[PDB]
């Protein structure tokens, strides 16, 4: 995306181009969460 | 295809202003007299 800040994307672009940049941050963040929850699930099995 | 309701909106504008008939645009035709919604579905037809 053009920035890591949602307010930069939303101030500089219109609705239909900002919704293309915001979806990159949603896609990458949601994978950053899914990676954390997977390594936490795998690590919780070692602690158990 | 079949359609549940169909409306023809008919009007006349300046040939520069046809761009303002796409959804989410800006300029005084889009702003003050013929706004389309952001999730418009339909067709825009124009001729001289």
């Amino acid at each position: 995306a053009i920035s890591s800040v949602l307010n930069d994307i939303l101030s500089r672009l219109d609705k239909v181009e900002a919704e293309v940049q915001i979806d990159r941050l949603i896609t990458g963040r949601l994978q950053s969460l899914q990676t954390y929850v997977t390594q936490q699930l795998i690590r919780a099995a070692e602690i158990r | 295809l079949c359609f549940t309701n169909v409306y023809a909106d008919s009007f006349v504008i300046r040939g520069d202003e046809v761009r303002q008939i796409a959804p989410g645009q800006t300029g005084k035709i889009a702003d003050y007299n013929y706004k389309l919604p952001d999730d418009f579905t339909g067709c825009v037809i124009a001729w001289n």
